[PDB]
């Protein structure tokens, strides 16, 4: 839910 | 922190843009999960997201702000 959303955000925000 | 919040806002934008196509949102989520779990390189994720958002050029440009440099 907001879990899947926050999980994706954490991965996205650590690519740079 | 700010970057995390920007990522949360971006992923929410994807979720709502594809509110009637949840499979596309789900595919975006799995691209990121596969990237992490299989240690895929940035350029492969770039390729996958470019294809997924071919008809959403604004979402594609937003994605690129999270890439190195
Ligand atoms: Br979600
Ligand atoms: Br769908
Ligand atoms: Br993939
Ligand atoms: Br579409």
């Amino acid at each position: 839910l907001d879990d899947d959303l926050g999980t994706a955000a954490a991965v996205l925000s650590n690519m740079r | 922190d700010v970057e995390f919040s920007q990522a949360i806002s971006y992923v929410n934008k994807i979720k709502t843009r594809f509110a009637d196509q949840p499979d596309i949102y789900k595919h975006f989520l799995e691209i990121l999960q596969t990237y992490q779990r299989e240690q895929k390189p940035i350029n492969e994720v770039y390729a996958q997201v470019t294809h997924l958002f071919q008809n959403a050029p604004d979402l594609l440009e937003d994605f690129k702000k999270f890439l190195p440099d």
